[PDB]
Formats: structure tokens, sequence, C-alpha cells
RNA sequence: CGCGGGGUGGAGCAGCCUGGUAGCUCGUCGGGCUCAUAACCCGAAGGUCGUCGGUUCAAAUCCGGCCCCCGCAACCA
RNA sequence: CUUUAAUGUUUGAUGUUCUAACGUUGACCCGUAAUCCGGGUUGCGGACAGUGUCUGGUGGGUAGUUUGACUGGGGCGGUC
RNA sequence: AAUUCCUUGUCGGGUAAGUUCCGACCUGCACGAAUGGCGUAAUGAUGGCCAGGCUGUCUCCACCCGAGACUCAGUGAAAU
RNA sequence: GCUCGCCGGAAGACCAAGGGUUCCUGUCCAACGUUAAUCGGGGCAGGGUGAGUCGACCCCUAAGGCGAGGCCGAAAGGCGUAGUCGAUGGGAAACAGGUUAAUAUUCCUGUACUUGGUGUUACUGCGAAGGGGGGACGGAGAAGGCUAUGUUGGCCGGGCGACGGUUGUCCCGGUUUAAGCGUGUAGGCUGGUUUUCCAGGCAAAUCCGGAAAAUCAAGGCUGAGGCGUGAUGACGAGGCACUACGGUGCUGAAGCAACAAAUGCCCUGCUUCCAGGAAAAGCCUCUAAGCAUCAGGUAACAUCAAAUCGUACCCCAAACCGACACAGGUGGUCAGGUAGAGAAUACCAAGGCGCUUGAGAGAACUCGGGUGAAGGAACUAGGCAAAAUGGUGCCGUAACUUCGGGAGAAGGCACGCUGAUAUGUAGGUGAGGUCCCUCGCGGAUGGAGCUGAAAUCAGUCGAAGAUACCAGCUGGCUGCAACUGUUUAUUAAAAACACAGCACUGUGCAAACACGAAAGUGGACGUAUACGGUGUGACGCCUGCCCGGUGCCGGAAGGUUAAU
RNA sequence: AGGACCGAACCGACUAAUGUCGAAAAAUUAGCGGAUGACUUGUGGCUGGGGGUGAAAGGCCAAUCAAACCGGGAGAUAGCU
RNA sequence: GCUUGAGUCUCGUAGAGGGGGGUAGAAUUCCAGGUGUAGCGGUGAAAUGCGUAGAGAUCUGGAGGAAUACCGGUGGCGAAGGCGGCCCCCUGGACGAAGACUGACGCUCAGGUGCGAAAGCGUGGGGAGCAAACAGGAUUAGAUACCCUGGUAGUCCACGCC
């Protein structure tokens, strides 16, 4: 779980690890890697887009089955790995064929266990089965959103659905935002939390605590140029202007939110 | 002090080479004009 | 030096703007209440409208000189 | 003239449903050893979405510009 | 006070003498609670102040060692 | 040539880059060189760069570029799939000695190695743009086993030495040896073998994976160095012999032991922690489509081929980049003696240089420095500059505190040399002898030789024992900022910025936002414990009142309201 | 273990002196800060002019930057010298 | 040694004793829709607030969180604080019955350790109602009180602390 480290040193006086046991400390599955190229925050034009982002730390991308398209056969669950994309654990399976592969590490799971999909799976977390057959008030992860789609909603680590109806051929889904979304009842879910809970727990002390994850340093907008930016200039911190984005549009307080094609789908707003 | 020119051969030929040149509508227009002012060296090279 | 505003019963403030009649509250006085006070109730007195002069049928009011007060300004070498 | 009622008729503003336009950065196959793309099945939305034209609004994100003169230097005050 | 114009505010400490410094009183021209407030171990090629030590910084400079300066030969400019 | 001085983790010796004959020989001095010049990187003429094993080209890819079709765009053009290019990455193979005026792992001598074709003999099933294994990988820390290398000793050769001594524990020189093959060790990794079955590996599979069993307990993979061999070979100090007197020819002894020990190697190991650490091919292996008296593959042998390009010289600089023969800048490797923790530093070895203007004088003055009576910041904007502190072991050390520190706080004591404990201790290394054995690079036991701190006592020398170079000034109060870090390249290094943390708010994924006329991307092959914007800026106690003005959000009944 | 300490190579550039028609179109010398990390460096690509990039100074983009260089509009225009 | 102290074993009884995991009912607030209409709420009177944008009343449905009416009683349990809808699981303590057994193992206990209402604090969730602080309206000589309409922290849960 959580530990604090010892303040020997400016730097190490505030960070906090979040040590698991239970990780395989061993290398990585190989037959599951490809390479992750880092892009630094430029497009195709090879313009920044998104700031804040690049340098870090050169990671590998593991391929993780979130679909789940297999059926109805039994899986041993080898070991835990950190993985180093995702905010949560991933367990490494292997079915009663001979087949290995990923899949996003649930709460209630350990090195051993015995996990399943489709609908002749009962409830248990780790299985994945059409919510149709799932219990309402039930608790869920990685939902899909057009049925076959392979799963998209609340992946990342704590994070759960819970399913409020079902009207048929639509059931609804509490999100993690309190967003009440529906969703067409063909598509797939796991029962469960998903693990490595602690993961917000975990503060980074240092600066480059967050250099290495892939950030770069973030700049004030009083500290900028008119040129540079809608703040900055003045000669001794002057705001007095509305905050907004680096490009004009009004922030703190601005909803732009504009789909409309997805609109029939969101019955609550967040509140 | 590092003056502002560290000769690479290949950095040179890549860049403003004759290919690179030939490559584009622009740099097919800059070769008009080398032929057009009867410049003996066209292009960098060897 | 210049610009805007103000000075009204004992006090703090309206009314000047667009001239003829000055109001609100506290305070004060006499009475009532309560054994006595405050509070509450009834009734009333109290104002040279900073000062002087002019314009006008008429000046707190329109304008000017002067006196006191408040704010702004008094900067670039 | 007012208030009104049955019918015929005319289009308009909304509601529900369907599938052919269209969307499909869902699953599958072929071209094809190719996660681009095109076509073909199927499922899901659905005459919306999105796009062109006209148009109201917001708008220093962006661009072109204006911001007087006399003045015992200029500014300020004042004048024209 | 990185804020106090008036001001070198007044009082006490430090010096023989302190417009700086340190501790307080509140008369805050015109502090103030994420354009964050009051403190804070450690850290800082940081601002201000005091003491020890140490010396040419100074009182007042004095001598010596080398590179130029001066002379001789060769070469031979510049601003204007 | 005889002396002196300078650098010596460089001012030495080799590469990549980049230049482009500047390298070498002869000859020449007008022009270039900041002076003269028979001199030179300057003119003129000639010579020199020799490769199957070095590098490149080649095979294979990353970032990314081009991009058939295709999507999109007034045009130009943009993006992008299959493919195709592109190293600073990975993939086959050589070392020693000698030789030139200049080049040599390329030439000669000696000894080896690698990739393929053709043919032969004996066996046998081979065969992809397809599957799998492998290739294939991080930071940091410590230990063990060695090597380059260095010292001492033994031995060999020579000398016994121009002022006192030196046949002896004296002095000087030399004591070098690879690639490959065999052995397969210190160490490290891991349970092998066999039978059977299967929705696993776009299809298949005897290969990999998984699931039941039997048998036996080891087998196997990897691996520097050592020992043999390579080698009665080469080299080798010094003599012997000819001088164009620069050097060539000839001959040739010792060639071992011990100790210390790398930042190199085993190690592209092992442990531990986290930020979690390429791809493809060569190679190995299994099959489909097919082909089978074949073709191909395994092994041995013989022969042939291993093409093209660069190879000179400079390469921490007069030849590169700075207009200059410029006190600057330039990545990588090898890297010794004594003192020392050390690649600091001091003086030297190997090697290479004295910086291409000097000769005299010793004025003021200027710069780089040495010393200074007495006082010691009185200087001055100010302790700016100098001065002084400065190492090791040990003694000891406050307020405050986030209980890590503060702190090497401050302030102190001993430091040389000789003898003794001890003809050099503890310790390290470790042969002979004795013994056993699953017999070899083995293990116990054994202990000579070698090497070597430091502690204590006693004695003695100078004024001074960390004697030089080298090498902290410290304490007190207090402002700002938490701290490391970053920035105005070339007047501002700070209290400015960043920072982790916190708060607010937008976004339900074809997500928000941004680049782009569009497509397509980033965001993210991540999805609310995520991402974008803003503000503040560790941490402790907190973070009050106002919705009038502006902005934003919510609701839309009414008035008004463009085009149509 | 440490954005840990003292401190070379390396990187950076706080103080003074010298230099300023310098040896140098920001260097040298005597002292300095960092020095296993947000470090530094080589090779090779990508982003570009109302844009790129930026631990944000309106700094940097070939010694030039509050809008680079070259050619063309263009002999711009000038109540000014 | 003995046994009348104390302790233990065999069988049962009653209980809001403690802890963890689920479920159920009424009511409240909000959200959505239909019917329907000028008031609703509140008090000492009233006002702020809500309402013709259509409230309150009423019906249907959904989402949620907290506490458990009647049983309930100076009844019960535990050392105390303190604990009550129900259910499963783990489990402590107390009492009774007819006997056996160990054989004084006992009592108290500074220091010390542990538990310890509420309020309050820190990390992270949830957030109906109630409600410090606070604003507004009244009472009042004044009301930064008592009252009313709103209303954050908190009140609830998990892990520590006080």
């Amino acid at each position: 779980a959580v530990v604090k480290c010892k303040p020997t040193s400016p730097g190490r006086r505030h960070v906090v690890k979040v040590v698991n046991p239970e990780l395989h400390k061993g290398k990585p599955f190989a037959p599951l890697l490809e390479k992750n190229s880092k892009s630094g925050g430029r497009n195709n034009n090879g313009r920044i887009t998104t700031r804040h982002i690049g340098g870090g730390h050169k990671q590998a991308y593991r391929i993780v089955d979130f679909k789940r398209n297999k059926d109805g056969i039994p899986a041993v669950v080898e070991r835990l790995e950190y993985d180093p994309n995702r905010s949560a654990n991933i367990a490494l399976v292997l079915y009663k064929d001979g087949e290995r592969r990923y899949i996003l590490a649930p709460k209630g799971l350990k090195a051993g266990d015995q996990i399943q999909s489709g609908v002749d799976a009962a409830i248990k977390p780790g299985n994945t089965l059409p919510m149709r057959n799932i219990p309402v008030g039930s608790t869920v992860h990685n939902v899909e959103m057009k049925p076959g789609k392979g799963g998209q909603l609340a992946r990342s680590a704590g994070t759960y659905v819970q399913i409020v109806a079902r009207d048929g051929a639509y059931v609804t889904l509490r999100l993690r935002s309190g967003e009440m979304r529906k969703v067409e009842a063909d598509c797939r879910a796991t029962l469960g939390e998903v693990g490595n809970a602690e993961h917000m727990l975990r503060v980074l002390g240092k600066a480059g605590a967050a250099r290495w994850r892939g950030v770069r340093p973030t700049v004030r907008g009083t500290a900028m140029n008119p040129v540079d930016h809608p703040h900055g200039g003045g000669e001794g911190r002057n705001f007095g202007k509305h905050p907004v984005t680096p490009w004009g549009v009004q922030t703190k307080g601005k909803k732009t939110r504009s789909n409309k094609r997805t609109d029939k789908f969101i019955v609550r707003r967040r509140s | 002090m590092k003056r502002t020119f560290q000769p690479s051969v290949l950095k040179r030929n890549r860049s403003h080479g004759f290919r690179a040149r030939m490559a584009t509508k622009n740099g097919r227009q800059v070769l008009a004009r080398r032929r057009a002012k009867g410049r003996a060296r066209l292009t960098v090279s060897k």
C-alpha cells in the first residue's frame, strides 16, 4: 500500500511511494511488446499541438485485451505486472487452450485465480459478459460504447461504472463523474472495480518526478508577454482580465460541449 | 565561443544538395535561375 | 497657481439643478407613564441657508470677490 | 360587427414510429501478406447529424487605422 | 515594512558619535487573506547590519623581482 | 653536437569529422612569414596512398523523408497504405616480426580464419512475402576471480668508475612473445529425458505454449584468465665489421619467480529500486501452396572467387571552424615512475617542444608579484581586492527542529627521522611437503618466501614536522524565495521563472483544445484516481464580508428581434 | 536510496583585474557555482517568418529580432536635410 | 498436604455486548410528467423567501443519503464510555444445574500499557435532512440574541490522531 519515505534529503522529504508486494518483480512478458513512440506533443506538421508534454522516459507498449472476445474458457492468472502506460495494474493471464494475454487487473484478483468470459460465467470479479445478463445494481468497468468495440469507459485505477436500470434494449450507466449515460445492452463489461486504487494517494515530491513521467515545465500567463499571451505585460503583476486560454476562449466557466450527435444519450449532467 | 559553421558534408548535401533541389518545384525554380545566370557552380557537390 | 464640490436650527443630512412656500432624524423644553430613570406616548419652540455686493417683481437657488474645509494635480529632464 | 360550431380545404409549429438518403474513427470478408481506402454483409443511430448559401448575435483571437491646433519647450488648465 | 509621503517619526539596544540595522508602540499619505496572508528547520556564487580573525584597503606609502615604457637595428599601422 | 629550461591525463601518440597533396626528396628566395632566412605548411619539377579479414558500399531496420494506388485540396500541393530509403544501432572473418626518404592489422616471412559457387563420395526429404525461439537491451550499488601494467628479486652482460670512499646488502642496461586450436576452470543460468492429448500460434505443424503421467537425478548452455601449442621461430642489450661517414650488413646471452593491482575484462552477469528500460535481419527451427529415378539439405574433400571506394599528411591545431601562421572552440581511445585518496598536484620517463623579432638601459609611469616596522577597516557606497583559514585520525560541539539535521558548527591535541615491541606485528597472498579422490585448471592440511598499515614506548634534530605545490574563513541578527534547477548568448543570476502540492473549471471519447482552407494527426493506441486552461506556489495555522459594475452559468412566460 | 556532501575531466559564467584601434566583433588570469541528475555530449532528422521555439527575458531563429535574410513591387514616399 | 478462596472441564438459558458483509419499510429533499389554480410557507402579528416562467396541494415513477415509529418498560448487556428494524458469519462476557479436578495459582496495585461520548484535526469518498459560522427580514432604546427563510464546515463511512 502507501509508504512515506524519509526526510534524508531535500526532495525526498515529501515523496510518497505506493508499494505493492504482489507485483511481479521479474521481466515483462516478451511476445506482447511493440515499439511505442514518444511524440513530444507534435502532429504530422511537427508543431506543438498540446504543450507540457515531452522529454520523459522511454516506455514499451503492451497489447492489452480490452475486447475479451474469447468465450467460455477458464483462465489462470500467472502474475500481476506494473504497466508503464496505465495508472492501473495489468494481469498476465493464460486460458485453458494455451494462449496468454493481458487484461486490466481488477480489484479483487490474486496470483492463481480463475476467470472466464461470455454469458456462461456467473457473477465474480474478472468475468466479462454483456449487460443484459448482469444484475442491475452491480459494479463494472471497461464498458463498451458500440457492441463489439471492446470497451472504453472507466479503465483507470479504482474507476467503476454502476448500472442504474435496464429499459429493455437500453441499460443506464451512472458514470464515474456523476454523469448519466445510456448504452446499448449488447455491449460488454467486466465485473468489479479496477485495482491499484491507491494511485491517487501517491504524491510526486520532486520536480523531476513529473519530468521523466513525460511532462514539461508549465509557464503561467501573468509571467508572459502580450505578444505571447492574452495576459502578461504590465509592470508588477497586473492581471485585471477575465482568465482565458492562450487562444482567447474564456475559461474557469464555459461549456464547450458540442457534439449533438450524442445528445440523446446523456441523461444527467455533472452536478 | 562556437562559430556558426560546423562543417558536415552529409548535412550539407541533404539540405542544400542538388537532389533535394531537384525533388521540389521551388528547387527546380532555383535551378532554372542558376542556368539563367550562367553560373558554373550550379549546386553544392564534390 | 489650476479644476470640481461643500458650508443650512445644537448635530448629521435633503431641497438649488428648472428662482416666489425650507423637510427628515437625533437633541431640547413642558406634561403623562413608572415609587424614581431610561425607553415609549402627546404637543410645541427653534434656521442671519459662510460673508459681501450686483442682476431680478422675488436669491438658499444665477454670477463674481474673499474666508475655511475635502479630493484631485503639482509631472518629463 | 362579436362570439363561435360540423365539414371541406390550405399550409405551419411540435410528438411518436419506420428505412431507403446519409453517418458509421462497431464486428466480419474480399481486393491484399496492407491498422490507409473502396466495395460487399450485418448491427446501431436516423431524416437528425453534418455541409453549402442567406442571416442575427458574440468577437483585440486577427488586420487596416484614428487619436487636432494655438501654447513665451511640452504636459495639464484654458481658448478656437 | 521590497509598502510610511510628511520623516533622519518617537522610545529602547548596539557605537565616543548609528539618515542603515535590531526590538516595539500604531498617526496603515496609500498592508491584507490563492493578482494569497502571518510564520518557518534547511538551503542560497542573494539584500542590509554587527563581532572575532586577518592583513598595505588606509594612516603614508617604502624597497626589490620580471613584462612594457627609453635608446639602437629590421619591419611597419590607426583614429583624424 | 655539448649544456640549460618547458609540458608530461599533455604542449605525447593514434582515429572519426573536416580540409584537400599542405606528407617526402631535390632545388629556388623576388612575392607569403609582422625581423634576416642557403629555412618552412611559399614557387617550380618529380615520388608516394598496394586490403577477402580496417571503415564505407552490402543485409536489416529506428527518428523521419519519398510515396503506386487512395482521401483531400482553386493550381502548386498536403497526408498517407503496401513498399522503398535512411546509422550514431545490430550482422562473417588476422595477429606477430621485419622493411621505406614518404605508405603499411593492406607489402614480404611465419602461422590461422570467414562467407558462397562448381564438381565428387556417402547419407537423407526439401521447401515462403507464414508461426516460434533467439537476436533483445534500464539506472544504481557491492563482492569475488583475473589482465594491461609497475616494483623487487634471481639470472645474463658490462663497469669498479677524471675530488674523500665503493669486489660489495655496489651501480647501469635487458629480462618481450599475439590471432587461432585444444582443455573447458573461478563464476553464472537452469531440473533434464520420454509417452499421450488439445477450442492456442489469420491455414498447418513433429517447433513453441498449455494439460496429465512415467523415469532418473543431473545433464546441458555460457564463460575472461591460466596451462600447453603457435615458437630448437621472431625479437633482443652489447659486440663484430664497412662509411657516400646519414646508416647498412653480420652475429647474438639471460628470457623465470614473487608481490601490488585497474575506471579494462568475466559483466550484453548477480542483488536491489524505480521513472519499468528499440525494431528488423543474419542464424536456428517447423510447415502450407507444391516438387519427389529429381531438385535441395547434413558431413568430408579438392578447386575457384572474395569485386568497387577511401587508405598519404594535419586530426585539443600555422593545414578543421574563428577574414590572420589568432592566448578561443572541437567528440572517442591508450595512458607509466615517486609522493599522494585521486585522471588533483609536484618533479620526471616515453615522446615532443623553447611559443618566428631581438640586442642594451634599468627614468617616471602601468601590469603580473615578493616583503613590510607601529596601529589594524580609521579605507570606502560597501571589508571590493589581497591577507589569513585550509589535510588526516581522534576529543568535542549551541539556539532551533519538519527530529533528516543543524555540523566538517565553534574551539582543541598528535603529525619529521631512527631504534625497539618484530634480524618488519595484526592482516593479505601463498610454493614445497603429507593425504584423499566422483583424477583434474580439484579439495583439506601445510607453512617458506614476498609484501605491509597503524598503535605504543624511548631517543634525537630545526625557530617552524599537514613544512612545498595542493588545500573551508567563522560566529550573531534579519528581508525575500522553500530547497536542486532555469533565464536576458554579448552590461541585469536576482526577491524573477520553474517546482512538487493545492484549488477552480472545461471534457463521456469521432472528448475537450490545438496545427491544417480539407483530409489527416496530436490529445492517447490513454479514457474522469485521465486529459486541457488558469491562479497560487514546500510545509504549519488558516483562507473573513459583498452578486451593485464586467464576465460566466441556469431558465426561458413576456417586449423586441435578421433572412425567408 | 538520495534532483545528498567535499571535490578533478566536463558544463555553466557570480567578483575583480587586464583588455576596449584587444591575441579575441565578450577573451584571458587569480578566485568561483553544479558536479548520478530537471546532467552533459556526439551523430542524424523534424518545427520557420505575423510563423516556429521558449523553466517566459518580449529572449533565440547563422555575430542582425517588439517581427530574419535574398530577389521583386520600387527610382515606395518625404510639407524634412 | 486439605478445602469452604480462586481457576477449569461436561450441558443449557437470556440479552440494543463488540466487529464485518447484505436486505427491508415509512418519511424527507431534489429531478421528470400529467390533472389543476391563485395563493404557498411562517408567526405573537408580520416580513424576507417561493408563485401566473405557472408554485403549494394531488397522483405516478426514478435517484439517493441518514436514522430505525409501534415492540419499549426506574427492562437488558458490557469495566466504563456507551449500544436497540432484521438476517448470516466470527466471537467475548455473565448466570444456573448435578458432579469431578488442580491444590492458595489469591487481593490491591505508583510507574506502565490498552480502551475510552461528543466536539475538533489530517488523507480520501459520500452529501437527504439537520445545522455552527454567515447574509437577509423582523423584535428592540441597541439585538452582531431569543423567532422565521435560506445555508457551508460538520453531522455519516474507511484509516490514523486528539
